[PDB]
DNA sequence: GCGGTCGAGTCTAGAGGAGCT
DNA sequence: GCTCCTCTAGACTCGACCGC
């Protein structure tokens, strides 16, 4: 009788996993609440939809110790961080002696005893130490000096590039090229001290974990987008009186509140060279010193208080976790890299022989005054500069004849080299060309000229007259009083006809016009004009029609290169397909790649068939900060980000290159819509105990996105609008954001919608989702009730962890400010939680099976493990059992001692050798056309369900 | 495209009557013939081609395939130049002393039959990879190849690729052109086993192997065959720009903007009135100056007759001539000559001093 | 005699076997191929063919005359290339402007029978009027003679005649002289215009010419020179086993090579030096991959064998100092001089031979 | 002695980050 | 719902050469 069910009709957990997890017996459901329920579904039209049961799931998980399953993720956190507070709290009552008289001048760590005395020793003997790295940036990324701290001495390391003035050093990096570090390493953004660190790219995994000052700030006394905007602005605000910035010195000043931090102005780690690092030797060293006391001090003072604030040890051993990231990569990054800056390249100048055809097509518009018909060219200078002078058949010739004609002609042609004299010193610049050609095409004597217009790019002002830019079917135009804005037709003078009958084949082939106004003061002879809509706001005026902002608007098909030629619209779809490289190309070619030796590889890599003794692996560490937000999630913007491989961007296959080595594989899988059913559950919780009690909760349950009665398809199918809007749509509203966001998100989606429009649409969408006023009547009401009095509580903590809000945002220093960020902040705050339970659970199963994997990432909700081969199927069942027990503590916590068997198991754990989004994709480029299988040889991957990983793994985690 | 077909034949750079030219005996190469200045395009592509691939490169080699192909009970008319290189293997190992990879290039004619026997000028690369490159040689050949059909066009996009596997389980690229009508396969990259080799050369197996590294190894053969006369007719096609065919409502001159490194014709040089000697005489002495710098140069001076000046220059555009010199009788005083370009339609007097130097560095800036 | 033809086929001018390989086959065109070296050769001989006849006149245009002529008479292969020319006549009597006199030239391969025998040959067809067909003739005559005899090392052997066919048209016909004996390489023909009529029977008004006022029928000329047939000729005139090739036709022109290690630091120097040299149109021997180096002497005699105007030798001092030997092949001379000079002095020598 | 040009300086606008080097 | 520091690139300007 494994077929459990709900009094809603809902498939709940199997018996067998359901007197596994919850303990028999159960409870009694409330009449009441069932008939509440029942009555909610009614009313939305919910109730007694036939839904297929799925397979009902047999399982022995493994022993859950204390009970409760709450008392167990204790003990297992509190299993995993004994060892790293129990450094911590020798680091909090250590006995350091004062700072050394002089820093030592040597390589190696030097370890400075008592009355500052100088001796050199292999590496710091100690479990936990305070750690600042400095770098110098002229010879590159590799570390310069370090300076840490042990709980009884002070130490100092010295690199070779500092203490040897060799000739030239190798340009890769390498690990006898770092820092010679249970361990403990305390520090203020330590995932940039940890990428330092030589110990730390070695696949096995070293029981070494980060504790980041940065982090604990950020999660104790942290600063939304708009907190943080006020307080750089200034520096109601009681809060700022007790939060700071992430910087050392702010961080320092809220927390110890000593003298200000002296940082050196001469920043020869900066700015200056490897020289000036040389000289002021005494005075660096004495700043990093000064900066790690800071650090410990700030440590000191912070790391009781995060701990009352964040009691529950899943938190902290999840943070612990975090900072262990590791991307492997291969030989294929810098061929990356390489076809992605020359691909880049290539697209750029062919746009720009695009842009430089359209300019030459455009002199002869001269002839016959045609430009002044141009709606587009007639405005420019056309103006020509006057020159400033200042028979019968002969027959064959005979042998001598013809040299005496070449002589003849050869002479008579060098005598004109004679006229060179009339000629002016300085010869004129394309007198024959119009006005503003002359300017594009560089001059003659300049050693760099190339011909035609070669100084031509899209940031010039005649470049959106060249391409004929149409703004839905308006030409550009430029004021100088108001920026860029186009022209709607209607109403040298300009051609206003030709633009009525542009505007005419525009319509046809695909006043009336709203935009940012009409702007009379700017006339043009029959013609209104309105500015671009500017990001900032209508205050401000567009200096560049092909700014980043623009892009969605050039792919709606509302900004479009004109009609009459085919190198208009391939411009522009050059220009769409290099902004990702444009703006990211120095991030991602400046990460940090160690190239481990083979003499440091396992032997699991060194034997499988698939290595070659010709390529080199690596690590980007990433140099993520575990808590990034006042929300707690992690934040890093080359990695941690909504990134994936698309037909139409060049060199965005950067996480299908972060390859496992042979013989490892990237376990891992994404949670299905995590932060939708987390406000599903929390609604059910408050409102009648039992899943789908809302309508929300239950559409969240039963909804299928092939059939479409999924939150985002009915969404999509009631304002009819694109599905991403609508998603996009449907996570502000759920994030807290008012009426006013959803205008502003119709306006801008729809150019067609007025305010009022958006307006009407918002509140007919707001009015039957969340409802009516705390909110009643609605598909979200109980949620939205359930948010707002968590947020509006005297000190609003995570349901699922326990973790508190920040102090910055706390209702007593915010008196009715900042409710939408705290909203937000309950729900991804849960969704940390989430996250941390995860890891904790993963670590806890990886250690007591002995599983041989390591984390890797987790971007956004993917969770993705470096497991070996041999065990890949055991890694997919611990995920899935992780997922179910992450799952059911949620549940568990906001009183329901159940779980809907729909959401209790993941959809497919993806066994990979990549990060791509999905196991099937071939992430063709332009950058990467051929496809990951023919350029690099990377196969597919499996995407394994519940029941095929059980029958695989037999059901036994046990090897 | 059918005013295209006009224009070539016009300006001869298709041969034969109007009746006796389709698109269809263009593709299958039953063609009367090229017009002079076809041949003149087809010889840049070729040489371009030559420039990209064998010169470059430190181990492609030219190769003589005959056309006719003797043996099996007589003899044939070759019908792909493959089995031409593929017979020198052995011969030019000895000139690469055993490396690899190493590879033989040919540009030639292909008969291939239609009841009519057309012809093709199909330009080849064999090329020797071992076998643990292979995808990574053809890749690269790949990339270079679309590279080098890119360079050239004024729409890079209209130069696809595809990636077809055989039917045997080997895998291989073929390059295509948009034509207005369709897509047309123009080269083809097939990474071939030693199966070839094996065939062609049975017995000991000994010969076969080039020392890859230090390991010797039997090479995997990569045949990248490229038609060179559907090449310059797709670059014909793509110059005259027909999708171009609101700005140009009342803009229409009908002109071939081959790239300056292909087209057949660079300059034009013309004379005006009189006197009829001395003009000459700077003429030809322009025309030799010129000529003797690689230039080519269309004697326009030598017309005994006049047309008015804006046939004469849609005349020249039609043409694919880059340059318009015009040797007026004031060049006699001061050196000035009038110098039209193609790109612009703009008359600039250069001094006749500077307008060698100045061609040159025009015409080697585009890669030249 | 036997030696050169060795030399040749060991040195990759003429590819197949060493018996596949034999005179006959050599001047019927029933040869298995060319080695790379002959494809060069033959291809200098085209360029400086073209340059010569068609670039320096203002008369001459390519022909585009296919090998097959699918005709009722079932197609055949192309004997000649006169054929082809004579089926423009009518088109490219248009780009001239229909002024007589006006030529139409071709450099393409003939399929005549021996097994089949294919000649790559460089034609002329000169369409003269009437009144001065012999004096063009005897125009043509000389200046060819004079371009078989620029690049030889000896015009001697070059000669002359004049002949007679059953016609009865003039014509003159040039034979080189090979060792074993007069061997002919090409011939001059006065045709008259029944090779015009009888491709257009009738309706002689689309032949008319323009020789000064009055319409005429021009008077074809024929000018064939096997083109494989003179780089056998050049080849027996340059043969210590050196073949002294002109400049303008020798295949391979420099030879770049190594001297003292180690290899890593002189490789990049001989690569830009290879790529600098090869940008400006002069043919580099790669040598220096060679990983098992030869002795100096041996390449030295390698190189005379390959006719290479001058090998290029990059030592230690090259690093330091940028002094490479340059030894010359005419005078076996070595010398030393700054590797940034280097393509001007060959540039320099290119030229002024 | 006089008028056309050439080049630093200033304003403006989009670009990145809100850390650490 | 928003600030700031800094960097590069483009347009316009004033004031000073210098060719005739
Ligand atoms: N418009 C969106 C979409 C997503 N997210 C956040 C919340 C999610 O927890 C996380 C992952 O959402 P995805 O969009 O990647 O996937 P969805 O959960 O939306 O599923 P689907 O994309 O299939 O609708 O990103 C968000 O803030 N705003
Ligand atoms: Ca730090
Ligand atoms: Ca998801």
């Amino acid at each position: 009788g494994q077929l459990r069910l709900n009094p809603l009709l809902i498939q709940m957990l199997s018996r067998g996993l359901h007197e596994q997890i919850f303990g028999c017996g159960g409870e009694m459901p409330d009449e009441a609440a069932v008939q509440r329920s029942v009555e909610h579904l009614q009313k939305h039209g919910l109730w007694g939809q036939p839904a297929t049961p799925l397979p009902d799931v047999e399982l022995r998980l493994p022993r859950l110790f204390g009970g409760n399953l709450d008392q167990h993720f204790r003990l297992l956190a509190q299993k995993q961080s004994l060892p790293y507070l129990e450094a911590a709290a020798s680091l909090l009552e250590a006995q350091l002696p004062p700072e050394p008289k002089s820093w030592a001048w040597a390589e190696g760590w030097t370890r400075y005893g008592p009355e500052g005395e100088a001796e050199p020793v292999a590496i710091p003997e100690e479990r936990a130490l305070v750690f600042d790295v400095e770098v110098c940036l002229a010879e590159g990324t590799c570390p310069t000096l370090a300076v840490a701290i042990s709980p009884s001495a002070w130490y100092s390391w010295c690199s070779r590039r500092l203490v040897e003035e060799r000739y030239s050093w190798t340009s890769q990096l390498s690990p006898a090229d770092l820092i010679p570090l249970e361990q403990l390493v305390v520090g203020h953004n330590v995932s940039f001290d940890r990428a330092h660190i030589r110990e730390q790219y070695l696949i096995q995994d070293s029981r070494m974990r980060f504790l980041d000052t940065m982090s604990m700030h950020m999660a104790i006394s942290g600063l939304s987008s708009f907190q943080r905007s006020l307080w750089m602005g200034a520096k109601s605000w009681d809060w700022m009186d007790i939060s700071s910035a992430n910087n050392l010195a702010d961080v320092h000043n809220l927390y110890v509140g000593g003298p200000p931090l002296e940082k050196e102005p001469r920043e020869l780690f900066v700015k200056g060279s490897m020289r000036d690092i040389r000289e002021n030797f005494q005075d660096l060293m004495q700043y990093c010193a000064r900066d790690v006391w800071a650090t410990f001090e700030v440590f000191q003072q912070q790391l009781p208080l995060f701990l009352e604030r964040c009691p529950h040890p899943v938190t902290l051993a999840g943070m612990l976790e975090m900072g262990v990231s590791y991307l492997p990569v291969n030989q294929n990054w810098e061929r990356y890299l390489t076809e992605a800056q020359n691909t880049y390249e290539e697209l750029q100048r062919e746009m720009k022989k695009s842009l430089m055809d359209l300019a030459n097509d455009a002199c002869q518009l001269l002839s016959g005054e045609r430009y002044k018909e141009d709606p587009w060219l007639w405005d420019l200078e056309w103006d020509l500069q006057e020159f400033k002078q200042k028979q019968e058949d002969p027959g064959p010739p005979s042998e001598e004849e013809e040299l005496q004609r070449s002589v003849t002609a050869h002479n008579r042609l060098q005598q004109l080299r004679s006229t060179t004299d009339l000629l002016p010193k300085r010869p004129q610049h394309l007198p024959g060309h119009p006005g503003w050609y002359r300017k594009l095409c560089p001059r003659l004597d300049d050693p760099a000229w190339a011909p035609g217009p070669s100084l031509l790019s899209l940031q010039m002002r005649v470049t959106p007259k060249l391409m004929a830019l149409t703004w839905d079917g308006f030409p550009l135009h430029y004021s100088d009083s108001h920026g860029w804005g186009y022209l709607v037709p209607g109403r040298v003078t300009c051609p206003y006809r030709a633009i009525e009958s542009l505007y005419r084949k525009h319509c046809l082939e695909q006043t009336y016009h709203h935009g940012n106004g009409p702007y009379n003061d700017v006339n043009i002879p029959g013609c209104w004009f309105f500015k671009l809509p500017h990001k900032d706001g209508n205050n401000y005026n567009v200096g560049s029609p092909f700014a980043k902002d623009f892009l969605p608007k050039m792919e709606d098909g509302t900004l479009q290169a004109g009609p009459g030629g085919a190198s208009g619209p391939r411009a522009l779809e050059i220009n769409k397909m290099i902004s990702f490289w444009r703006n990211a190309h120095k991030r991602i070619s400046s990460q940090m790649v160690v190239w481990l030796p083979r003499s440091a590889l396992p032997r699991v890599v060194t034997r499988h068939p698939s290595f070659d003794e010709e390529g080199h692996y690596g690590a980007i560490l990433p140099q993520v900060v575990t808590a990034g937000t006042i929300t707690r999630r992690a934040v890093e913007p080359t990695w941690l980000t909504a990134s994936n491989a698309r037909p139409d961007r060049v060199g965005s296959e950067l996480k299908a290159m972060v390859q496992a080595p042979p013989g490892y594989v990237l376990v891992g899988a994404d949670v299905d819509s995590q932060e939708l059913w987390i406000a599903a559950v929390l609604g059910d919780a408050h409102f009648a105990g039992m899943h789908g009690c809302t309508a929300f909760g239950w559409m969240t349950l039963q909804g299928r996105k092939s059939r479409g009665t999924d939150l985002h398809s009915k969404t999509a199918a009631t304002v009819g609008i694109s599905r991403e809007h609508a998603k996009i749509f449907n996570y502000g509203r759920i994030y807290g954001a008012g009426q006013s966001f959803a205008e502003r998100l119709l306006m801008q989606f729809n150019h067609r919608l007025t305010r009022q429009e958006a307006a009407e649409k918002a509140q007919q969408m707001y009015a039957v989702t969340k409802g009516l006023r705390a909110w009643t009547g609605g598909t979200e009401s109980e949620m939205f009730n359930k948010l707002e009095s968590i947020a509006m509580s005297d000190t609003p903590r995570t349901p699922v962890l326990g973790c508190c809000i920040s102090r910055a945002l706390e209702p007593s220093v915010v008196q009715g400010e900042f409710i939408t960020s705290r909203v937000n902040w309950v729900v991804q705050s849960s969704a940390v939680d989430y996250l941390h339970l995860m890891l904790v659970a993963m670590k806890w199963l990886f250690e007591e099976f002995a599983i041989d994997g390591r984390f890797c990432i987790s971007i956004h909700d993917e969770v993705r493990y470096l497991v070996r081969e041999e065990d890949r199927y055991r890694a997919a069942l611990a995920l899935q059992i992780t997922n179910l027990l992450t799952r059911c503590m949620f549940a568990y916590k906001l009183g329901l001692n159940d779980l809907p068997q729909s959401v209790a198991f993941f959809s497919a754990v993806d066994i990979d050798q990549c990060l791509r989004k999905e196991v099937t994709m071939d992430c063709k480029t332009p950058s990467n056309p051929t496809g990951m299988e023919r350029r690099y040889g990377i196969p597919q991957g499996e995407a394994l369900d519940i029941y095929q990983i059980i029958e695989l793994t037999k059901g036994s985690l046990e090897k | 495209s059918e005013a295209l077909l006009e224009i070539c034949q016009r300006r001869h750079f298709l041969s034969g009557s109007k009746q006796q030219l389709s698109r269809d005996s263009l593709l299958s190469g039953c063609h009367p013939g090229f017009g002079p200045l076809g041949v003149e395009l087809r010889k840049n592509l070729a040489a371009e081609w030559w420039t990209s691939v064998v010169v470059f490169r430190e181990q492609v080699f030219p190769v003589d395939a005959l056309h006719h192909k003797p043996g099996p009970t007589s003899g044939k008319l070759r019908e792909n130049l493959l089995h031409g290189a593929l017979e020198h293997y052995v011969n030019c190992l000895d000139l690469v002393n055993k490396r690899l990879p190493y590879g033989l290039a040919q540009i030639g004619v292909c008969f291939h039959p239609v009841k009519s026997i057309g012809e093709k000028t199909e330009a080849s690369l064999v090329w020797f990879t071992p076998p643990r490159t292979s995808n990574q040689w053809l890749d690269f050949w790949l990339r270079h190849r679309l590279q080098w059909w890119r360079k050239f066009a004024m729409s890079p996009s209209n130069f696809s690729s595809s990636d077809c596997q055989d039917e045997e389980g080997r895998k291989g690229n073929k390059l295509y052109y948009n034509f207005p009508w369709g897509k047309e396969l123009i080269e083809t990259l097939w990474n071939l086993g030693d199966h070839e080799l094996l065939h062609m050369y049975p017995g000991n197996v000994s010969k076969l192997h080039g020392r890859d590294g230090r390991k010797n190894v039997v090479p995997c053969v990569l045949s990248v065959n490229g038609d060179l006369d559907r090449g310059m007719l797709a670059y014909l096609y793509d110059s005259f720009q027909l999708t171009e065919n609101t700005r140009k409502k009342n803009l229409h001159r009908k002109v071939l903007k081959l790239h300056p490194c292909l087209a057949p014709i660079k300059v034009a040089l013309d004379v005006g009135r009189g006197p009829t000697l001395e003009l000459r005489q700077v003429c030809q002495g322009l025309f030799n100056e010129l000529l003797e710098n690689g230039i080519s140069v269309w004697p326009g001076y030598l017309e005994t007759m006049q047309s008015s000046l804006e046939q004469l220059y849609s005349k020249y555009d039609e043409m694919s001539i880059l340059f318009t010199v015009l040797v007026t009788e004031t060049t006699l005083e001061n050196g000035l000559i009038h110098l039209r370009s193609r790109d612009t339609t703009m008359k600039e007097m250069m001094h006749i001093s500077k307008l060698k130097d100045f061609l040159i560095k025009y015409i080697s800036s585009a890669k030249n």
